[PDB]
DNA sequence: TTTATGTACTCGTAGTGTCTGC
DNA sequence: GCAGACACTACGAGTACATA
DNA sequence: TAGTGTCTGCT
DNA sequence: GCAGACACTA
């Protein structure tokens, strides 16, 4: 058996807060809090594959690379979080003496923070409350509303914005430079378009094309990947004529082997997330859609009931 | 810095075990004079004083004087890993985060060298004081054990009263008696086995359950045990050590 | 003078810069929508040249912004009390109009000499503790001779006494008056209380939102009596065990400290103080009945400090301590005490900016004091060019309760044109999941008495009603499949529109009555309870009744009515033995008889006949049974 | 509070085994 | 060798959550 | 001792 | 939304 090389994810992650792109003001922030070196308590929340570990990561190893091993304690949702296995351990670390540079504190990351129980959010709340003087503690969530209020009112919030096009793409061209591959501008516009702001899914699909095909065109791009169902079932939303919207239904969802509770489902969070329509009509757009998604579910998963969901949609449309 | 080489392990295993039950986190002061160390357990109510000499230390050496607070918890779970022939050695460096304790076999072969992190407690100020007590009893510390447990099958109600100058257990508790009255402990047969009443005008006193329950857990390092009382200051029951000595610090209920 | 002034402008009886704090001293009450500037975009205009900015309509309200529509209740009020009224024409004109400082107004001049006054207590406390750091300083260095600046700021600027705090200043001495009063009850034997109230209740209970200020009370109460504090907290375990073999001990022992610490009286006690009592989250292997147990019998003060305290699993703490109510404190204390920090920590920001950050953070002194240090890090200029960035960054996403949640459903700004785009559909769904578990009762409950302001050209009330209630059906059906055999849990946002949003954007408006609770769950209760009473009553009669328990109710009980209380009234107690004889016969005991009563409605309700019952005819039915 | 499975957590208790002691 | 004395795993009861 | 400004519980 | 209590100012 051969061994793997590294993924391209992983290859090329950042070690310093001068790598990452993104929000610049957040990384600005991140850096001075490493010159000064006097870290509070944080909570770094955003959609997923925007740099939040990361930069956790890379403050944590300015901050203290000698003793990175020492006074860092690194538990998250693969660990067993609970309520004596967390309070037992983060005690003990808390109180373990341990000499900083005296600018420098023990940091506690508890990242994947969102699934946590929340009476050992209450033990960690006079954790952090007692021993503040000594270790710190850097929280990252993808949703940040599970913390309960007193930890983020013991905290300072550092909230993460999904990337614009030109950060991604500055990324994208610095990896292309590093790993020396040939590309066209096709293909990275239509990496971008397809990433939607994540950075590891540029990656990964930027990886996928240069290991299938070797050129980064359009059309490799789109052979590899698909274009994303949300657009393909916004603009089938949107569509003007009933035999449109069944049409592009059929062969963009049905012919590309897509579910039908996918479909409905994916239908549910445009319609949601739609915003171009008047509020009433997305309401009635979304009773109806319920009720197909409750057809869905008894059994009856047919492309009927998607014809039947979409004659529905333009009969709300074209106003009786 | 330090090198606090004990003949053996077993004395040292048995006040770890002794007064592990009832404080979690010990404050340890190395001195030229011994190891110190006052720790008060989390309901402020009992405290524990360790003096050991350099008598009961083989090489002892100690060249300033370091403070190392350690947990009871992790120190117990260490000192399960050693035997009894063995030689424990506690050493620390410069400015300790650690301290490294290692057993030494007369095997020859084994070292088992257990580095123990070390815990930041609150520097907290020798606030011992000599102080006079009321009612000074003493037997040994077996009996005593035995009788404070006979006393503790009932719920908290202890009573100790010391009417015609004899010392009578009539203790109560929420269903049943533990009114277990005690023979005068003389006997020229065995010294150890004696009795000795500083009287002083004593009444009675109360104390708590799981209180003397923890002060007869260290019954293993002394003998015989004087039990103090004292109407206006903190109660004691010091253990004779060998070198230095051991006292439970206590206030009585009201 | 600003008086001169605004005659000179001309009102209505139906943008350019300015100087900086020209509106101090004015009062500026926003009603309607402005053409140029929003509501919220204006009032950050208004707050840009320190005018405070009201929430209500007064009498001694100085000038009125109108727009187009609001509340009638500001509309009927500024007609009738010949408020003066400028438009947002007259308003960029105010701005450039206006001089600096506010001019010679007396409203201004009050105005400023207070503001003075608060920079005047923050540079005289700015020193103190820099005469302090240096007295430390000098006091550290002879000790090393014969670690600071590296502190979260919520820890070195902490109340070093209670003369710091920031707000509730009547909590507190209600606490320490009932703390330094409490041996007096205790010789008093805990019967008769003072003026106060406070001498009756042993323990004292703290509950507020997080980041006023009750740990830092209670212990700094505790400290400044001398008491011994002993506290205890979720870090470690509080269950049933441990609780009795923990602090039930220390009930009537004192600190062996406290002898070794020592004029002084009460330093030799304890002050339990259970911080975050919330985290027992147990209801019965939980401390909170044993809390309450030693809310019953305890020989010393005992304090409690939680954050909520209306939930149901903490129900035992009802009539059980002192209830001390903290709250989020006004905005001027913050204010000195944030003037006193900038100063401190060499960073400047606008004193106006204050009001917006507290109105950010939701009155959370330590999280303002958390977004200081976050901010001067790199921007070291909080003024009104960064205050909009950096409060839609720290925004505090506070989950609502209940009532707050069908309050603002039931709102017809939000399902406007303009009001929707600000609060999309999203945001509705998220406000349902808050309390997803209490929404569609609440939507349910008062969706039918509110004032309909979204209602459609030809709508009736009526028609509006009709669609929620159908609507509601619908997610009532949504709702039974979600919680069944196969829970489509999945299934969840289509119940949250079915039930809370698409009915309420029917009759969204301004609420005629109030915020009731919903009525479903003591009416399903007691439902529940009658099930039962109508299962016993029906399985006692069940030999020789060929009824199901169904039948009993719609016919059998009205006859039974007949046959046991008619002869109580058309004849009295001369029918005691026919009535037991027909209640012997069915196997139904007395508590039965009491049971069957309770099941009539409307015009056959036995209540008023059986109370209309002499006693004595009642006493000989009950004694002859027995 | 009702809600009706499945999951996850927490706690408490009962057995189950091994180490000290006489 | 036998009876405790201990710490250990395992089972049972109860509470809470369930879409972003 | 009496007008506002504002935070808070209603089950 | 409907009170209801706690403050600052008068
Ligand atoms: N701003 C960024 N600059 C550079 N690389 C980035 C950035 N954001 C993400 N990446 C890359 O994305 C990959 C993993 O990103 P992560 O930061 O681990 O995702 P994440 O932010 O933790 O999101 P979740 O919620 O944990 S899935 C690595 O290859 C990173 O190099
Ligand atoms: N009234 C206040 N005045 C000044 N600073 C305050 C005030 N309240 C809180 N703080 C600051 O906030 C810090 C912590 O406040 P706490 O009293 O711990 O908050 P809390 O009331 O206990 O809320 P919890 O317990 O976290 S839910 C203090 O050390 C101060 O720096
Ligand atoms: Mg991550
Ligand atoms: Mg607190």
């Amino acid at each position: 058996t051969l061994s793997l090389q590294l993924p391209w994810v992983e290859k090329y992650r950042p070690q310093v807060l001068s790598d990452i792109v993104g929000n610049k003001e957040t990384i600005d922030r991140l850096q001075q809090i490493a010159k000064d070196g006097n870290m509070p308590h944080m909570i770094i929340s955003g959609m997923p594959g925007i740099g939040k570990t990361t930069s956790v990561h890379c403050l944590a190893h300015e901050l203290l690379g000698r003793s990175y091993a020492d006074g860092v304690l690194e538990l998250n949702a693969s660990d067993d979080r609970g309520i004596d296995v967390v309070r037992n351990q983060i005690k003990h670390f808390a109180q373990k003496k341990l000499h900083l540079p005296p600018g420098k504190h023990k940091i506690v990351i508890l990242d994947e923070a969102d699934s946590m129980t929340a009476g050992a959010q209450q033990a960690l709340r006079r954790t952090m409350e007692l021993y503040s003087n000594s270790t710190r503690f850097a929280f990252a969530c993808n949703q940040s509303n599970k913390i309960i209020e007193p930890l983020q009112s013991r905290c300072a919030i550092l909230r993460y914005s999904k990337l614009s096009d030109e950060d991604v793409l500055k990324r994208l061209l610095q990896i292309i430079k590093l790993e020396d591959v040939k590309y066209t501008n096709d293909g990275l516009e239509a990496i971008i378009f397809t990433a939607e702001g994540d950075m590891r899914q540029a990656i990964n699909n930027l990886q996928s094309t240069v290991a299938g095909h070797g050129l980064v065109n359009a059309d490799n791009v789109f052979k590899i990947v698909d274009s994303p169902h949300p657009l393909i079932v916004k603009k089938m939303l949107l569509a003007s004529n009933l035999e449109d919207s069944i049409q592009i239904l059929r062969t963009d969802l049905w012919k590309k082997g897509y579910s039908s509770i996918d479909i409905v489902t994916t239908s549910f969070r445009v319609t949601k997330n739609l915003a171009q329509v008047k509020e009433s009509v997305r309401l009635e757009m979304i009773k109806e859609i319920g009720l197909t998604h409750m057809r869905i579910l008894e059994g009856v998963g047919t492309y009927l009931q998607l014809a039947s969901m979409l004659a529905k949609i333009h009969k709300l449309n074209n106003k009786a | 810095m330090l090198e606090a080489k004990f003949e053996e392990a077993s004395l040292f295993k048995r006040i770890i075990d002794g007064f592990k039950d009832c404080v979690q986190l010990v404050n340890f002061q190395c001195k030229e004079d011994g190891i110190i160390a006052q720790a008060v357990d989390d309901s402020r109510v009992l405290l524990v004083s360790l003096e050991i000499g350099v008598e009961a230390f083989q090489e002892y050496r100690c060249d300033h004087p370091v403070t190392l607070g350690m947990d009871l918890t992790s120190l117990s779970k260490i000192l399960r890993c050693g035997n009894n022939t063995d030689t424990l050695t506690l050493i620390a460096d410069n400015t300790p985060d650690s301290i490294i304790l290692l057993f030494e076999d007369t095997k020859k072969d084994r070292i088992a060298e257990y580095s123990l992190k070390l815990m930041d407690i609150d520097a907290d100020f020798l606030k011992i004081e000599e102080l006079q007590y009321d009612s000074t009893l003493s037997l040994p510390s077996s009996e005593f054990s035995k009788i404070v447990r006979d006393l503790s099958q009932l719920s908290d109600s202890i009573n100790i009263m010391i009417t015609k100058e004899t010392i009578k257990f009539v203790a109560d508790g929420d269903i049943g008696s533990g009114s277990v009255i005690i023979k005068p402990f003389v006997d020229m047969e065995h010294p150890e086995t004696s009795i000795k009443l500083e009287m002083d005008q004593p009444v009675d006193l109360t104390f708590g359950a799981k209180y003397l329950l923890d002060i007869i857990k260290g019954s293993s390092l002394s003998d015989r045990v004087g039990i103090r009382l004292s109407s206006e200051a903190p109660a004691l029951f010091q253990f004779d050590l060998k070198s230095g000595f051991l006292q439970f610090f206590l206030a009585p209920k009201f | 003078t600003a008086q001169d002034v605004l005659d000179k402008i001309p009102s209505l009886d139906l943008f350019p810069e300015g100087k900086p704090n020209c509106l101090l001293g004015l009062t500026i009450v926003f009603t309607g929508v402005l053409p140029t500037l929003e509501r919220g975009a204006s009032e950050a205009l208004a707050k840009r040249y320190g005018a405070r900015v009201t929430k209500s309509i007064s009498s001694k309200t100085s000038v009125v912004v109108l727009g187009d529509e609001a509340g009638p209740k500001k509309l009927e009020k500024i007609k009738q009390l010949k408020i003066k009224a400028i438009d947002e024409e007259g308003f960029k004109q105010l701005i450039a109009g206006m001089p600096a400082e506010g001019g010679d107004g007396e409203a201004a001049e009050k105005a400023r000499r207070k503001l003075e006054e608060q920079h005047n207590i923050a540079t005289k406390e700015a020193e103190l503790l820099v005469k302090k750091e240096e007295e430390r300083s000098k006091k550290l260095a002879a000790t090393r001779v014969s670690r600071e600046e590296d502190k979260l700021w919520t820890v070195k600027y902490a109340p070093t006494n209670l003369q710091q705090v920031c707000g509730n200043k009547g909590s507190v001495m209600k606490l320490k008056n009932w703390l330094a009063n409490w041996e007096n009850s205790k010789k008093n034997s805990f019967k008769h209380a003072g003026k106060d109230g406070s001498g009756v209740f042993r323990a004292a209970m703290l509950y507020g939102p997080p980041g006023i200020g009750k740990t830092t009370a209670a212990h700094l109460v505790a400290q400044e009596l001398g008491y011994d504090i002993l506290e205890q907290n979720a870090s470690d375990v509080r269950s049933k065990t441990l609780l009795n073999a923990g602090v039930k001990n220390a009930l009537d022992n004192m600190s062996v400290v406290g002898y070794f610490k020592h004029q002084n009286l009460n330093g030799k006690h304890f002050v339990i103080i259970m911080d975050e009592v919330d985290g027992m989250s147990g209801g019965d292997r939980g401390g909170v009945g044993q809390l309450a147990q030693f809310c019953r019998k305890t020989s010393t003060p005992l304090i409690l400090i939680c954050n909520e305290r209306n939930l149901p699993k903490m129900r035992p703490f009802d009539r059980v301590c002192l209830d001390i109510q903290f709250r989020r404190p006004d905005a001027n204390s913050i204010k000195s005490r944030l003037m006193t920090i900038a100063i401190r920590e060499k960073f400047k920001l606008d004193p106006n900016v204050i009001d917006r950050l507290i109105q950010t953070t939701r009155g959370d002194i330590r999280q303002v004091i958390n977004l200081l240090s976050t901010i001067s890090t790199t921007t070291k200029t909080i003024n009104h060019e960064n205050i909009n960035e950096i409060s839609k960054a720290w925004e505090k996403n506070i989950a609502l309760k209940p009532f707050d949640i069908a309050h603002k459903m039931l709102d017809g700004q939000i399902y406007s044109d303009i009001g929707s785009r600000n609060f999309t559909l999203n945001d509705k769904i998220a406000l349902y999941f808050d309390d997803f578990d209490f929404t569609p009762l609440m939507i349910q409950e008062n969706y039918l008495s509110t004032r309909p302001s979204v209602l459609k050209p030809g709508q009736s009330h009526l028609e509006a009603v009709a669609e929620a209630a159908n609507c509601i059906s619908l997610g009532d059906i949504v709702e039974k499949k979600i919680r069944s055999s196969e829970q489509l849990w999945s299934l969840l946002p289509l119940h949250a529109v079915l039930s809370s949003v698409y009915p309420a954007s029917k009759v969204a408006g301004h609420m005629a009555g109030r915020i009731n609770f919903t009525a479903w769950l003591g009416q399903n209760s007691k439902s529940a309870k009658y099930y039962r009473l109508l299962q016993e009553i029906h399985y006692h009669t069940r030999l020789g009744t060929s009824t199901d328990k169904i039948g009993l109710r719609l016919d059998y009980l009205p006859t039974f009515r007949k046959r046991l209380l008619d002869p109580f009234l058309k004849q009295g107690a001369d029918a005691i033995s026919s009535v037991i004889e027909v209640m012997d016969d069915y196997y139904l005991t007395k508590e039965d008889w009491d049971s069957i009563m309770e099941f009539f409605v409307g015009p056959d309700v036995t209540t008023a006949i059986i109370k209309k019952i002499p006693a004595t005819v009642k006493s000989g039915f009950t004694r002859k049974y027995n």
